[PDB]
């Protein structure tokens, strides 16, 4: 695995809700989450496609 | 908005909402043709809302406004999150009415202990996601700059300050970021960061829009 699919979700510190997806450890799916629109690690990404071609 | 009450139908017509593709931000109308939002609620495409209560359940009474402009401040810093203020100018002027009208820019800085009322369509959950349809609603007093700068070393530079509660369960939260914080009919704060919301000791940041009174009247005049 690329370390950064084992990165918590990371909202970051900002308020927007930007959607974006995750990699989800616990269940190996991409999910939906609210990124702040600032910070976070790289477990991010713009698309579901995105995600499950990284991880 | 953490810990908040639903406001009243309509009772904050000044608070708008930016949409793409879902709303994302919020905003606060200045004048009948502009927003101020924050930086990081920046995108390059806008659909403004404004006169919403529940954003899911539409009455028809609505405004919906292209961003024709999106002006992000020149000191904008994505890592800092210094100057984190925005303006976008309407396509159209907003039609104002008893749903949609302006709000006052302030005209002293916020002082710590000064009552103020923060809004927006953010998470209402600590700990969890609850992302409401019906506008919410926080009043939440000014912190001194010394608890702000306590709450978070290093970070806290002189366009932020500090609204809420150090004891937690009090704040604003993701999809608030971009609305306002009113302060004694004045729009004082602009929603931007915090660490999580309404954690212990992690009181909301704010961008203080006193600071930028003057950038907002140059942005406006030179894009009129």
């Amino acid at each position: 695995m690329h370390s950064f699919c084992a990165f918590k979700a990371d909202d970051g510190p900002c308020r927007a809700c930007m959607k974006r997806f995750f990699f989800n450890i616990f269940t190996r799916q991409c999910e939906e989450f609210c990124y702040g629109g600032c910070e976070g690690n790289q477990n991010r990404f713009e698309s579901l496609e995105e995600c499950k071609k990284m991880c | 908005i953490v810990g908040g009450y639903t406001c009243e139908e309509n009772s904050l017509p000044y608070q708008v909402s930016l949409n793409s593709g879902s709303h994302f931000c919020g905003g606060s109308l200045i004048s009948e043709q502009w927003v101020v939002s924050a930086a990081h609620c920046y995108k390059t495409r806008i659909q403004v809302r404004l006169g919403e209560h529940n954003i899911k359940v539409l009455e028809g009474n609505e405004q919906f406004i292209n961003a024709a402009k999106i002006i992000r401040h020149p000191k904008y810093n994505r890592d800092t999150l210094d100057n984190d203020i925005m303006l976008i100018k309407l396509s159209s002027p907003a039609v104002i009415n008893a749903r949609v009208s302006t709000i006052s820019l302030p005209t002293a800085p916020p002082a710590a202990g000064t009552e103020c009322l923060i809004s927006g369509w953010g998470n209402t959950l600590s700990f969890g996601a609850d992302y409401p349809d019906e506008l919410k609603c926080l009043d939440a007093p000014v912190l001194t700059q010394a608890e702000c700068k306590a709450s978070y070393p290093g970070k806290i530079t002189n366009s932020m300050f500090c609204v809420g509660f150090l004891e937690g369960g009090k704040d604003s939260c993701q999809r608030d970021a971009g609305g306002p914080v009113v302060c004694n009919g004045q729009l004082q704060g602009v929603v931007s960061w915090g660490h999580g919301c309404a954690w212990k000791n992690r009181p909301g940041v704010y961008t203080k829009v006193y600071n930028y009174v003057d950038w907002i009247k140059d942005t406006i005049a030179a894009n009129s």
